[PDB]
């Protein structure tokens, strides 16, 4: 909450989080699939569907 | 020579008049929809939608 308060545009930039250890295999596949979403959002408001 | 009439076969008073009374609930019901789809034209749902 205290990072997600530091922005000032809340309802223009989305914010990903994701809690992250030495362990896994989900930090990977989080950004790869993070950011195609990312672009697929950014593309949706470019045509102005969303 | 009994006199020869020319009747057109026409077509019924009343059904025409049901049917158009039908189609033109039908075309009020379309103008309506047209005006909530306008009117709504931003919540992202309906910007999905083309």
């Amino acid at each position: 909450c205290q990072f997600e308060d530091l922005n000032k545009r809340k309802d223009t930039k989305e914010i990903y989080t994701h809690f992250t250890c030495s362990t896994d295999t989900k930090n990977v596949q989080f950004v790869f699939d993070a950011v195609t979403d990312v672009i697929i959002k950014n593309n949706l408001k470019d045509c102005g569907l969303f | 020579k009994t006199i020869i009439l020319e009747q057109l076969r026409k077509i019924s008073l009343p059904l025409y008049s049901i049917l158009s009374a039908l189609t033109i609930l039908g075309m009020i019901m379309a103008s309506a929809f047209l005006f909530f789809n306008i009117k709504n034209r931003n919540q992202k749902l309906i910007k999905m939608s083309s």
